[PDB]
């Protein structure tokens, strides 16, 4: 009631259930679905099914999952400062994490039940989303040490591929993929 | 909340409290135990000279200080950048890292008392010697001076 | 406590400007103490002793260490002994309620106890109605002489206004005087802040044929200064002294030197032409135009003197 | 804000956020305070500088007309144009653009500088010199107002948030307190009322 | 660039390559500067201090619109064969750009 | 108990009441009287009333009626502005709308109960002072892009005749008044 | 209050609610309909190709996204200052105010869904044409562009 | 619970108690024992008790006490300014009252309990140490006007003699108290 989760209910469940998918009325709100809170969900079940995800996804597919988490927390952390003195305020690196962070929010977390292709996902389709936006944030540090200004790396049209790789069918996916590592590596070789 | 009546009482009747923290359990660290707010209030009855080493209570102290000087500036680094930053900045930015990396997060590990008091040796090492105010110039003198590579090779 | 004890020692009523001309004649003091401690009743026995007052006073004395639910009947058997004085034998009395928050406490006690409706925080729910029954028993008579006045003293629980004691009081009282913490750390007595003070019987005791007539323009004006005074306050607070602008700056000196002589008077008694005189000299401070609560002719009589008061 | 047990919760993680931030731009404005001294002693050696070099300065030009004509003086001035001598390069500051003036100054555009005056062609080099030191005077104090108004809107920051922002959250952390104590407390004297009169119930008719 | 200053030192800015002007009053040296600054062109303007000590505070109905122009306070000529007080010109500088008017 | 106004007397008053004329604290500690919250309250009879004002106060009552709420709504736009970044840093034009606003505050929403003439105010006064203060503002703002300074307008004589127009009686207010208006302009005339 | 009981539970019962704004309603915007806060359960259900327009629900979601863009900027002004914001920040905050003015404000005048999409579409043309990610680049090319001049002033 | 004075026991407490005494931790973080937050705490007995303090410990001691108390105003007065900005920055009255504050607070408000003599103090010698401060204060307040500089006041043996003034025992503190008023007395005329 009234979206309490201190509620005596919430909280007794939340005491015996091993994942907990919380959800979020300000995302809701904003019509960005699935609309779960990241920060207040969690799940205690990852360590059980790495053997599972190693053997049927992919050999590093728990270090991916761990490195976007990592992300998520870091862009956590700095929006505190970006409350407090804006975005423009922050130094490259720590646009940077934003903005990967914006990626990943709007390009795999995002999800569209209505969709034909994007209401379901492959675990395969999701390494593979997870697999380019990580290359191209690490590709991205590497040029901002190299002093590449950040509205030139947000306008790389690589960005689209990413952004529309949900909607890839499932078939179609595979060499999508193999595309959009080559471009990626391209387009940042590319900047100079 | 530590407010809720359960840990309030808890508090009221223990004598201190070991804090986990999310964001270092979701930034790896494992165990996730948050030395800043946590604390033993009887800890200073039961260490020093004849019960672990001489060296203990101003190692914590410290570390603890270290710690909290790299927290604050890395939020600082995201505004001002390092370049504005001074070198003993960096070394504590550097230094608080390390205390992660390397302290905090041991793993499924079992170390004895010696070699967490040498890992914390190693890693004050990284702040220059006479920045080190809460530890006496004798403890300086025998234990300053490890490489981080003793416990490099195993985070 | 102090500033009660200063008002028992200094109230008198003036009647040279009233123009009845009569001779005065003294307060009698009617004093009920509720939980009151030892420090603060040899306080004011000690206070009553060196002015003479203790034998034209009534004290009734209800101390911490005697029962809560007597606590109930000290104000009205104090009230019961004020209104006989005064309405069978024309006497002026003055009636000081010390700590009514005890009274409060107490009646929570009981309600509690019989367990009857509550109102906001565990106070009963005919706290407003039985506050009244106590402090509706002041005033003045038709054809009579004599006369009521009640200073209930009571401590406002954590500063906080909004309290159900002091929330209920102001709804009952006829104004109220508000101490201010900031002013008391500042060094100020009587610390007397006048923005959350308040009399609303004001009116139909100043101006013409009672004080002089600029009263109550003077008293207006001065609250607009200093309202502007403490917002000005605020605003440096963030943007720095440098950046106001001449009038402001004024305004500024003004809140100042108004809590650091007219506020400020420590155990000085001031006749009512003393205190005039004082506010005259701090409105003096601002351009004769931004007085624009006064009328032109009393900024002409009185407008222009300086702050060499002494 | 509605008075809810979470609302009460996101209302105290604000307060501490706003204390963190309140602890950050002190630092900030610390390192800006210490930026600004350094300038301001870099300002005096360069202010030191110019004064020097207006004394020189001043000096050639008085002999220069007081050996070569005065009108000698003034028709080399009118001879020399007003060369195009610096570019106005800009320069970033603590995430800010100031100007950093560089002296182009070419020496040929200056016309009709030297022939029969025998010395006032030396007292162009002097004013030349003295030119110099004046941008550099210039690009120091730029710097300077730019570090202290940034100094400023941290300051004016930091105020606002001890005095407008954290008072006005305690303020909410307090009524959302009364309020859900209050309920509390409600429904707590609900239930003793309703198990009094259950209890007067059966003892009256079991 | 150019420069505002007595005539008798804007003749030698001249003959060093600099737009040099004569002010013969203070009320002449602000409008000069004023029509200086409104026109579009010259990037920085020295002004005289004795004329116009604070040329920031006068003009500040156009550098508050246009950041280009770069003002200056520079020294006088018959001050200069005298001297003047640095520090004591900082120490004001000082105040006006952090307000906390202290120094040591 | 307390000002606060979700208690349930003043909860169910509010759904059955057509105006709510909230008193406010704060306006009363400064001595601005009557104290009604201009923010908080409202009416829902203002619309019915129209035709009765356009035939017995005026034709365009409801009009300078609209302007001058609108002047409230902005200054209290700009009041929360103000207080955190002070009044120079705004541009001339909100000025000149805190300055109004003021205006508006002291000299027609403010009465004094105790006053041999302030105590009353017919509709025709309040029109006038209404119209007064909006035809000082459009002059004014038209002086503002002319490059007139705010200090030269604020220092104006004709402020302090608006500024007593509530304490002139109603048997000689429409004659104040006429002149009045005429000095308006004479002054913005002669800043020029 | 929302979370007041009856609210609560009949927004638990009900198919979504359209929930009206104090603010909106002071600033004099008529319906004071506040979309944010506001749901329609079985909107999906008769709205899309063959129903209303084959651009109706990307239009909605692109509409939810610039609004609440734009009322985050708003916050953020209090803390930055306008002055320092971006052009694509000064953009949404524009949006959000030609939103409120032009597709909330309305008055008693009855419009048909085609002139609502009309409207809509006039307002997110104000953002550039790479901003619009919940709707697909047909959508785009067929009706992206049109000025909101065209239909008042 | 957490240092929160609003909690009902320490309410109530307040209303009953003449003397509270806040201690702090902070303080004791920074190596000040007794860790007694002069800030905060405070009491209700001076005025009864100052004819006792007039006849049996020295007829201005209640003057000499406000006086102390004034300079520690005076220093707290300061933080916004040191903070900013080092003691060294501020002019010679002010950073000589921030060495004043410095003085009280290490040599008068601060006492060892565990050292033989200074876990101890009389009426006496507290009003002996006082007075030693406050003439010290205006000799060198006299000293600045006479253009002294202020580091050589930081100088003095002078001071070195206040420090030591805790650790003297009862029964040779009169004889230390004398020599040190006439050394102060001689130690500011030597120094021009």
């Amino acid at each position: 009631p009234g979206g309490d989760m201190s509620e005596p209910v919430t909280q007794s469940t939340l005491r015996i259930v091993g994942a907990f998918w919380r959800l979020d009325a300000s995302l809701a709100f904003r019509r960005h679905f699935p609309a779960i809170n990241w920060n207040g969900s969690y799940s205690l079940f990852t360590s059980a099914l790495d053997p599972w995800y190693r053997e049927n996804v992919a050999e590093d597919y728990p270090e991916l999952r761990d490195a976007i988490s990592e992300l998520l927390q870091r862009e956590a952390g700095l929006q505190e400062i970006v409350q407090l003195v804006g975005p423009d305020a922050l130094q490259d690196a720590e646009r940077l994490v934003i903005e990967v962070g914006r990626i990943i929010r709007e390009d795999f977390l995002q999800q569209n039940a209505y969709h034909e292709v994007d209401a379901y996902c492959s675990m395969k389709k999701a390494y593979g989303i997870m697999k380019m936006i990580l290359a191209f944030y690490k590709e991205a540090e590497a040029a901002i040490k190299r002093g590449v200004s950040i509205d030139e790396i947000l306008q790389l049209p690589v960005l689209e591929r990413i952004g529309r790789a949900r909607y890839v069918s499932e078939e179609e996916f595979p060499a999508y993929f193999e595309e959009a590592m080559k471009e990626i590596q391209g387009a940042f070789k590319a900047l100079a | 909340d530590r407010t809720h009546p359960i840990p309030d009482l808890t508090g009221y009747i223990t004598e201190g409290q070991i804090q986990l923290s999310r964001e270092l359990h979701r930034k790896g660290i494992y165990p996730p135990i948050d030395p800043l707010p946590s604390l033993s209030r009887l800890m200073n009855n039961g260490v020093g000279k004849g019960k672990t080493r001489e060296d203990h209570k101003q190692v914590s102290d410290q570390l603890y200080s270290a710690y909290a000087n790299g927290v604050d500036i890395r939020k600082l680094v995201a505004i001002i950048g390092e370049d504005a930053l001074t070198e003993n900045d960096r070394r504590y930015l550097q230094f608080a890292d390390a205390f992660e990396r390397f302290f905090i997060n041991q793993g499924q590990q079992n170390r004895s008392i010696e070699e967490s008091l040498q890992i914390a040796w190693a890693l004050l090492s990284m702040l220059p010697q006479g920045e080190l105010k809460r530890i006496s110039k004798d403890h300086i003198g025998k234990y300053y001076g490890q490489k981080l590579e003793e416990i490099w090779g195993a985070p | 406590n102090e500033i009660a004890a200063q008002i028992a020692r200094q109230a008198t009523v003036r009647p040279d400007l009233s123009g009845e001309g009569e001779k005065e004649e003294p307060f009698a003091v009617v004093f009920a103490a509720m939980g009151i401690t030892q420090r603060e009743l040899s306080y004011f026995i000690q206070e009553f002793e060196r002015t003479g007052a203790l034998s034209r006073s009534v004290l009734f004395l209800n101390k911490a260490d005697d029962p809560t639910i007597e606590r109930i009947l000290t104000p009205r058997m104090a009230l019961t002994v004020a209104e006989y004085l005064a309405f069978e034998h024309d006497y002026h009395v003055l009636v000081i309620l010390t700590d009514m928050t005890n009274y409060c406490e107490a009646l929570r006690e009981i309600g509690a106890a019989r367990e009857e409706i509550p109102g906001r925080r565990g106070y009963p729910g005919y706290m407003y109605t039985d506050l009244a029954t106590i402090y509706e028993r002041a005033g003045v008579v038709e054809g009579k002489k004599g006369s009521v006045t009640q200073i209930p003293i009571l401590s406002m629980p954590d500063d906080d206004r909004t309290h159900p004691i002091p929330d209920l009081t102001g709804y009952i009282t006829e104004g109220q005087i508000q101490l201010s913490r900031e002013l008391h750390r500042k060094g100020i007595y009587p610390p007397i802040d006048p923005l959350p003070s308040l009399s609303r019987l004001m009116n139909n005791g100043v101006g013409k044929g009672k004080t002089r007539e600029d009263h109550k323009q003077v008293s207006d004006q001065l609250y607009s200064a200093y309202a502007n005074g403490v917002d000005i306050r605020k605003l440096v607070a963030i943007i720095g002294e440098d950046a106001l602008t001449e009038n402001d700056r004024r305004y500024l000196q003004f809140a100042d030197a108004f809590e650091r002589f007219f506020i400020n008077q420590g155990q000085q008694n001031r006749s009512i032409e003393e205190s005039l005189q004082i506010a005259w000299a701090l409105l003096s401070m601002l351009p004769q135009g931004e007085l624009k609560r006064i009328s032109k002719d009393h900024i002409g009589k009185y407008y222009g003197q300086k702050l060499e008061e002494i | 804000v509605s008075p809810t047990r979470m609302n009460l919760l996101q209302r105290r993680g604000q307060l501490r956020l706003a204390q963190k931030g309140v602890d950050l731009l002190k630092k900030k404005r610390d390192a800006l305070v210490a930026e600004f001294f350094g300038l301001v002693r870099e300002a005096m050696e360069a202010r030191k500088a110019l004064d020097q070099a207006a004394k020189e300065a001043y000096a050639a030009l008085l002999l220069a007309q007081a050996f070569d004509g005065p009108e000698v003086v003034a028709g080399a001035a009118l001879g020399v144009p007003p060369l195009e001598g610096v570019e106005a390069e800009v320069e970033n500051v603590w995430g800010s653009k100031v100007p950093r003036l560089k002296a182009t100054f070419p020496d040929g555009a200056l016309l009709s500088p030297v022939g029969t005056p025998a010395y006032t062609l030396e007292a162009s080099r002097a004013f030349r010199r003295y030119a110099e030191a004046l941008i550099r005077v210039a690009n120091t104090e730029t710097r300077l107002k730019k570090i202290g108004e940034e100094i400023k809107k941290t300051t004016r920051r930091v105020n606002a948030l001890e005095q407008v922002v954290i008072p006005g959250i305690r303020a909410q952390i307090r009524f959302i307190q009364q309020v859900l104590e209050q309920r509390e407390r409600e429904d707590t004297f609900r239930l003793k009322r309703i198990k009094g009169k259950i209890e007067a119930r059966e003892a009256e008719e079991e | 660039m150019a420069v505002i200053a007595d005539p008798e030192t804007a003749q030698g800015f001249r003959l060093a390559g600099l737009e040099g002007y004569g002010a013969s009053s203070a009320e002449e040296a602000q409008s000069l500067l004023e029509t200086l600054v409104e026109r579009g062109g010259y990037a920085l303007v020295a002004v005289d201090e004795a004329l116009l000590p604070d040329p920031e505070r006068a003009v500040e109905r156009l550098m508050r619109g246009r950041d280009l122009p770069v003002l200056l306070p520079i020294a006088g000529l018959k001050e200069a064969f005298q001297g003047h007080d640095v520090e004591g010109y900082m120490r004001e500088l000082v105040r006006k750009t952090i307000g906390f008017d202290i120094k040591l």
